RNA sequence: GUAGGGGAGCGUUCAGUCCGCGGAGAAGCCAUACCGGAAGGAGUGGUGGAGCCGACUGAAGUGCGGAUGCCGGCAUGAGUAACGAUAAAAGAAGUGAGAAUCUUCUUCGCCGUAAGGACAAGGGUUCCUGGGGAAGGGUCGUCCGCCCAGGGAAAGUCGG
RNA sequence: AAAGGUGAAAAGAACCCCGGGAGGGGAGUGAAAGAGAACCUGAAACCGUGGACUUACAAGCAGUCAUGGCACCUUAUGCGUGUUAUGGCGUGCCUAUUGAAGCAUGAGCCGGCGACUUAGACCUGACGUGCGAGCUUAAGUUGAAAAACGGAGGCGGAGC
RNA sequence: GGUCAAGAUAGUAAGGGUCCACGGUGGAUGCCCUGGCGCUGGAGCCGAUGAAGGACGCGAUUACCUGCGAAAAGCCCCGA
């Protein structure tokens, strides 16, 4: 029982593991109504507009 | 650190005495002496002063403000004179009454 | 142009920052806050602001407010004009590391790392081109 | 009187570490793994100079029957025909003769099939 | 050419004497394609900001890759395992720079010879009020048994 | 247990800018803020950002030697420097061993600490100095910015 | 020149490596002294008149150290 690492990883060996941990860029969307700012099939969060307004703000 | 008594932790001039800098800056000047602070051999004499930025808040005052103000000296300063500038000192020779040690230099008293 | 030695020059220039911020010591491990730092590195200094509303990590905040830092004092004290601004460079290094030990099983304990971050941003005109 | 380590080790290090250019991960960083290539490198410097002597030797000799059998003859007819013509000797890299001038290299295996006759 | 014997030497600190150098910049550090048969030594540049080289002689806490060696720092495992009982939680409202986590309301589920209440040992301000938000809290935190300040503790008859 | 260092002097950073702050950017002071209170220097391991040359049919103790490619030009246009592609060759280091690449010990890495010394009128040799058929002092006394004195005693000189 | 065939050969870097440049971490190295170590030489007992060592207190504001003790960061006399 017990498995441990047997030698140390190598800088190079590990940085290529992390090749895969690239975050993804939000594709975003001016909103028609308010000014900008706004996540697709989402309320625009400034104006509050989702066709007219929605939720308070 | 152990301070500014190396000087035997006394002033080789008085409370109200005019003296003379030589030094940096100030060399050559004079003034009359106001605080002289004798453990830490610190000095303050008119005209060597400057300019500090003082307690941003609510010393009284909401805004902050810069004001001249004095700014002391170790006894790097040459003290005191009368034959019109520097001078050594060593006259301790009894005035009237005979009892007070007066100063001199090459000349008369102080 | 050429001076004397120095000293001379300690006295005549005066190095100065433009377009740059930091924040030291934010508390953040250093690789996270770089996957978000990543996201920004180099687009528009607009997008940088758009697109960190969004990105739903919590370093996003930190990274929020280094760049509208750098954004200030590009405007402010180096009267840069703002549609060109972008971010030039951005970049995280690691902070010192508070420890604590934390008991485990049997008695013994560990040491855990708190790790700290110096996040920097540095905006400039997009005047290259 | 006291005299610490200060300042020797370090730079004898470095000049080790500096000996390691582009060594592969931490033989170019870790002093141990540095000092340690340094040994074996060793072995191949000295080992390889006398070999390189011995490999360009068959780098000529490879070349100088190419050309031989270009004019058919091979090496073994062709190195021997030229000392069993005696004063001719030349010898060293006549593999440069044979790799640029061919009209030079045509007489010399003129020569050493005279002299085999 | 191994143990081993022999020879000539390089570098470090300190001491004596000499020759000197230093804010127009010293030691230390950093780069480097020069030099010597080696240990090594110089040149130039960058850094630094107050001491120091060379020669001759003397004395050593004088030369590290190892010792499951010591102290310290930092890595790998890795954004991994875990986040400490399978007694659930939901919505509205509020405060705030900021809220799944703080306050309120209304429901829901869990203990009920307990997971409710009163004491003794032991702890020592943890109590209440007003503030705070570094760290402590296994996340957050506007909250807390955390931090700051101010109060609170009453005996002829209870216990000694 | 660990323990240290602004600056000559606190002149210890008024005021403005982003931020709840923390943090920073300016303006000022100062010779220097390339000293700003996580305050002398600031190596190395470790983490990053940018650039040059490279790498997605490759078998590799990580080098070494050879040659082509591409950069570069401050001991430097060369018998250069950096980096590459491709060929040849190539079984970590120490210890312990008849025999170690060993699937035998040790070790994550770097920094610093870390092991043939001291003592004695002791023995026995080599080398060097003084005096030489003779050589020398010990305890101590007196003088000390310095050393002289002190024959008690020790070794040769006769052996069996 | 355009199709068709045969053949050869470049550039892409998700991420890596060597070098360089620039920083971060961290506290070696140099310099420094407020701190030690030793030898030499001085000096060498304290207490029932309360010792050595402590406890509690004394400040406008006082947590620590220092000094002191309800006369409590001190009171009286003498000399500098
Ligand atoms: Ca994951
Ligand atoms: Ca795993
Ligand atoms: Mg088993
Ligand atoms: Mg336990
Ligand atoms: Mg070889
Ligand atoms: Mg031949
Ligand atoms: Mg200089
Ligand atoms: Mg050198
Ligand atoms: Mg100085
Ligand atoms: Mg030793
Ligand atoms: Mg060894
Ligand atoms: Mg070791
Ligand atoms: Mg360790
Ligand atoms: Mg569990
Ligand atoms: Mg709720
Ligand atoms: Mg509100
Ligand atoms: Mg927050
Ligand atoms: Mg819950
Ligand atoms: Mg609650
Ligand atoms: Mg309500
Ligand atoms: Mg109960
Ligand atoms: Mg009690
Ligand atoms: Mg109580
Ligand atoms: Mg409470
Ligand atoms: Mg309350
Ligand atoms: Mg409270
Ligand atoms: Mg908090
Ligand atoms: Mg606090
Ligand atoms: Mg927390
Ligand atoms: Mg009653
Ligand atoms: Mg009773
Ligand atoms: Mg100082
Ligand atoms: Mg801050
Ligand atoms: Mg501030
Ligand atoms: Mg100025
Ligand atoms: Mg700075
Ligand atoms: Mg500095
Ligand atoms: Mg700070
Ligand atoms: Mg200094
Ligand atoms: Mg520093
Ligand atoms: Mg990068
Ligand atoms: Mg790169
Ligand atoms: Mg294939
Ligand atoms: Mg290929
Ligand atoms: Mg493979
Ligand atoms: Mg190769
Ligand atoms: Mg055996
Ligand atoms: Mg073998
Ligand atoms: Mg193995
Ligand atoms: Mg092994
Ligand atoms: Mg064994
Ligand atoms: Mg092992
Ligand atoms: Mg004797
Ligand atoms: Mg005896
Ligand atoms: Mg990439
Ligand atoms: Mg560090
Ligand atoms: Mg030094
Ligand atoms: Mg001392
Ligand atoms: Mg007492
Ligand atoms: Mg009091
Ligand atoms: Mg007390
Ligand atoms: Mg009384
Ligand atoms: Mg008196």
């Amino acid at each position: 029982k017990h498995p441990v690492p047997k030698k140390k990883t190598s800088k190079s060996k590990r940085d290529m593991r992390r090749s895969h941990h690239a975050l993804t860029a939000p594709n975003l969307t001016e909103c028609p109504q308010c000014h900008g700012k706004k996540l697709s099939h989402h309320i625009c969060p400034n104006c509050g507009y989702y066709d007219g307004r929605q939720v308070l703000a | 650190p152990s301070a500014g008594s190396h000087h035997n932790d006394k002033l080789h001039f008085k409370k109200g005495d005019t003296v003379i800098v030589l030094s940096g800056k100030h060399k050559g000047q004079t003034g009359k002496v106001l605080l002289a602070l004798p453990r830490d051999q610190k000095v303050v004499v008119e005209g060597v002063n400057v300019i500090t930025k003082n307690v941003k808040p609510s010393m009284t005052n909401p805004q902050g403000g810069q004001e001249q103000r004095e700014l002391a000296l170790h006894a790097s300063k040459v003290a005191l004179v009368d034959p019109e500038t520097g001078k050594a000192t060593r006259v301790r020779k009894q005035i009237v009454d005979g009892k007070k040690v007066r100063v001199a230099v090459a000349s008369g008293k102080t | 142009q050429t001076f004397r030695n120095k000293k001379q020059r300690k006295q005549q220039v005066k190095l100065r920052k433009p377009g740059f911020a930091v924040a030291k010591y934010v508390r953040m491990s250093p690789r996270k806050v770089r996957l978000v730092v990543d996201v920004i590195r180099g687009k528009s200094v607009q997008d940088a602001e758009d697109l960190l509303r969004f990105i739903p990590r919590s370093a996003s905040e930190p990274v929020a407010k280094v760049l509208n830092s750098a954004k200030a004092n590009a405007l402010h004290n180096d009267e840069m004009l703002e549609d060109r601004l972008f971010v030039k460079e951005a970049y995280v290094d690691a902070g010192p590391t508070l420890k604590r030990l934390i008991p485990r099983a049997r008695g013994s304990a560990n040491i855990i790392k708190k790790r700290t971050s110096h996040i920097t941003i540095i905006v400039a005109e997009k005047g290259n081109k | 009187p006291r005299a610490k380590t200060g300042i020797v080790r370090r730079r004898r290090h470095k000049k080790v570490l500096k000996r390691a250019k582009g060594f592969w991960g931490s033989r170019s960083k870790q002093y141990r793994n540095a000092f340690q290539t340094l040994l074996n490198a060793a072995t191949y410097e000295y080992r390889d100079r006398r070999n390189k002597k011995r490999d360009f030797r068959r780098l000529w000799i490879q070349r100088i029957n190419a050309g031989a059998r270009l004019h058919g003859m091979n090496y073994s007819t062709f190195i021997n025909g030229l000392k069993r013509a005696n004063i001719d000797l030349n010898r060293k890299v006549l593999a440069d003769i044979a790799a640029r001038e061919p009209e030079a290299f045509k007489a010399l295996v003129d020569a050493s099939r005279n002299a085999r006759q």
